[PDB]
């Protein structure tokens, strides 16, 4: 939403109209101009989460997936002993057993308005030019599409809440919500976290670390042998994460292991900046996870630029990298084309004409149905490895440079 | 927890074999009207394999009907003719089909409708004598024509 203004005819009209308090005559001058543009670079969409879940989209509302499972009686026993000579005796009995199981699913539903006055639609001119009642007709299609963003960011909203938390939860206290409606959509993630009582980053006495990171996803890999699909193979980390592989004191035993640099022998003393430049080559040999980085960033109320991975905290993906389930709308209202309700399926939007009424006026309203799904399930348990969090560290913005103020002018 | 309710196991169904017999030993039924009185239905409740004796009224009203024995009635321990292997339905048939020569098993011979299953039932093996089952291993040996 930009100052509807022409920047020519303001630039030209500071000028002084006659002025003459300098000299008691006019003097010579010459005059050069220029505009500048003014935004926060620094405020990026969350383009990770769209790459991960894709859009498909069912007319019904609710679905639901039902599992037969069949346990069968094995092959058991042994022969019984007898002289020979003798009679034969009969054998015990066994046990099949067959369950089932029931899954359920159910959609959200979002709208919202807009509303133009008579005295918007008829009194609207540039700041400087002068010109007709033209503009509310230009300044109407940026509130169109800026229901159409505000629509994309609950899309891509609701799947970076379920990777985050694995429910997702809305409640009163929130700041988009007026109505207040709480939520606990609980998707049953088994082990949402991976617990470390001390982080990586966590130095005792004299440089001594506390942990070992190489070791812990080593560890990880070994005791997930048996389930094979909380086998972790991503890991998508934002920030500066080299420089906490260089600082604890394994990952620097393990390069100088390496590289051979014995700080008494071989060379004096490497720098931590020849450190960080191959500890994180060597992490992804020693253990095979290739690590992702996603850096961008999102200004939020505070006005201290966040990154979208927080600062201390790496995801982990269990099984592969792809699509964990899949965003799937459901459908609303489209009225009557022959004589009947014709429905529709994407999010929609829709405009009003009120101009003939008392007193005109202009409303615009979108929305859309839909939540998120997740595909995949465990077949003889119910679980679902397939996204973790942990956090590694706790000072890591010390190891940032700083993020410019916004500028309020 | 609120829009989305996970998997949860709704229905059981167990099934098992039959109670095994002697093939060296020989089978012998002839089939006889089921007492009316008895609640049958407790009988042939569980999918767990079982067989229970079955003792006959020599006489009263009632002659020829057959009831599961109780073992507290000696007038009831006397006449006792056979014992149901299979299973039946009593919602469809009045006619069970008691088996008087066979060898079955310990483990499957539960004369309480409670009584735990693939588990020797205890009263049976303390009154084995009266109701002339001869045990010479885990399996039962009766000849109720003889």
């Amino acid at each position: 939403m930009r100052v509807p203004i022409n920047i020519n005819n303001a630039l030209a009209r500071v000028r002084d109209p006659l002025s003459i308090g300098g000299l008691k005559f006019p003097t010579t001058k010459e005059i050069q101009e220029a505009v500048a543009a003014i935004a926060d670079k620094f405020n990026q969409e969350n383009d990770l989460v769209d790459r991960f879940f894709p859009e498909d989209s069912t007319f019904a509302s609710e679905l639901e997936l039902y599992l037969l499972r069949t346990q069968d009686a094995e092959q058991t026993g042994m022969t019984f002993v007898h002289q020979v000579g003798s009679t034969s005796l009969p054998v015990e009995a066994r046990v099949a057993k067959v369950d089932l199981a029931k899954a359920t699913w159910s959609p959200l539903a979002f709208k919202e308005s807009r509303v133009w006055d008579e005295k918007e639609i008829l009194y609207l001119g540039r700041l400087a030019d002068e010109v007709q009642a033209g503009v509310i007709n230009e300044q109407i299609a940026e509130s169109l599409t800026w229901l159409m963003a505000r629509m994309r960011n609950r899309r891509r909203w609701l799947t970076w809440q379920v990777m985050r938390t694995g429910r997702i939860t809305i409640q009163p206290n929130d700041p988009y919500n007026p109505n207040g409606l709480k939520y606990v959509i609980d998707y049953g993630v088994t082990d949402i976290e991976l617990p470390l009582p001390q982080k990586f980053d966590a130095k005792d006495g004299n440089g001594n670390s506390a942990v070992d990171p190489i070791q812990y996803f080593r560890d990880l890999i070994k005791a997930a042998t048996y389930f094979p699909d909380r086998r972790p193979v991503a890991i998508i980390v934002g920030p500066g994460f080299d420089e906490v592989l260089a600082d604890n004191t394994f990952v620097q035993k393990y390069v100088e292991y390496e590289k051979g640099w014995v700080v008494g022998q071989n060379t004096v003393q490497p720098p931590r900046e020849v450190y960080r430049q191959a500890a994180l080559d060597i992490f992804k040999r020693y253990t095979g996870l290739e690590v992702m980085v996603y850096d961008k960033t999102y200004r939020d109320q505070d006005g201290s630029v966040k990154y979208w991975i927080p600062v201390g905290e790496l995801i982990v993906l269990n099984q592969s990298t792809g699509p964990v389930g899949r965003f799937v709308y459901t459908a609303h209202v489209a009225g009557q084309r022959n004589g009947k309700v014709v429905y529709a399926t994407g999010p929609y939007l829709t405009v009003k004409d009120h101009l003939q009424d008392d007193p005109p006026y202009y409303a615009i309203i979108a929305g859309f149905h839909g939540l998120p799904q997740l595909s995949g399930y465990n077949t003889e348990d119910f679980s679902f490895h397939r996204f973790k969090w942990l956090k590694y560290a706790n000072n890591v913005q010390s190891y940032l440079p700083p993020f410019p103020p916004k500028v309020e002018l | 927890m609120d829009k989305v309710k996970l998997f949860q196991t709704i229905g059981r169904v167990e099934y098992w074999e039959r109670v095994p017999r002697l093939h060296a030993y020989g089978v012998f039924a002839l089939p006889f009207p089921m007492d009316p009185d008895v609640n049958w239905a407790q009988w042939f409740t569980g999918p767990h394999p079982r067989a229970f004796l079955v003792s006959i009224h020599k006489y009263g009203p009632k002659a020829g009907h057959v009831y599961p024995t109780n073992l507290t009635d000696e007038d009831a321990l006397l006449n006792v003719i056979g014992m149901v292997l299979d299973g039946h339905d009593y919602e469809n048939d009045p006619n069970v089909t008691v088996t008087l020569k066979a060898a079955v098993p310990i483990e499957y011979v539960q004369q309480d409708p409670q009584a735990p299953a693939l588990q020797p039932h205890q009263a049976v093996l303390d009154a084995a004598e009266v109701l002339k089952l001869k045990v010479i291993k885990g399996h039962y040996f009766f000849d109720y024509t003889r």
